């Protein structure tokens, strides 16, 4: 408190949090439940990555 | 249809044709260019006016 300081840890964290790579895309082939929970995501990500209408394509860009 | 004729020697057989139609396919393209300054200052976060 006694001094404000010259930088904001909040801003530094939030500005880095936008430069970390996207995680990997796993696919469990040992449990049916996880297998489906990942294939659902696979189809959602294809849609989001190839549908012109949305801006999410341009974001994944 | 067909007309039934008498003087014609053998009565004309009724007619049916098979017609096979094909569907053409046409593909369409456009190109839009976008700058990395936009694609970056978008991922960043605004804090000041």
């Amino acid at each position: 408190m006694k001094v404000q300081g010259s930088v904001d840890r909040r801003r530094l964290q939030r500005r880095i949090a936008g430069l970390l790579p996207p995680p990997a895309r796993r696919l469990n082939i040992s449990r049916g439940s996880e297998f489906t929970r990942d294939v659902r995501g696979l189809v959602e990500e294809h849609a989001q990555a190839s549908s012109l209408s949305a801006a999410a394509v341009w974001r994944a860009g | 249809p067909t007309i039934a004729h008498g003087d014609g020697r053998r009565p004309s057989k009724q007619r049916t044709f098979i017609v096979v139609k094909n569907c053409h396919k046409h593909h369409i393209s456009t190109e839009m260019e976008l700058s990395m300054l936009d694609l970056e200052i978008l991922h960043s976060i605004p804090e000041t006016p």
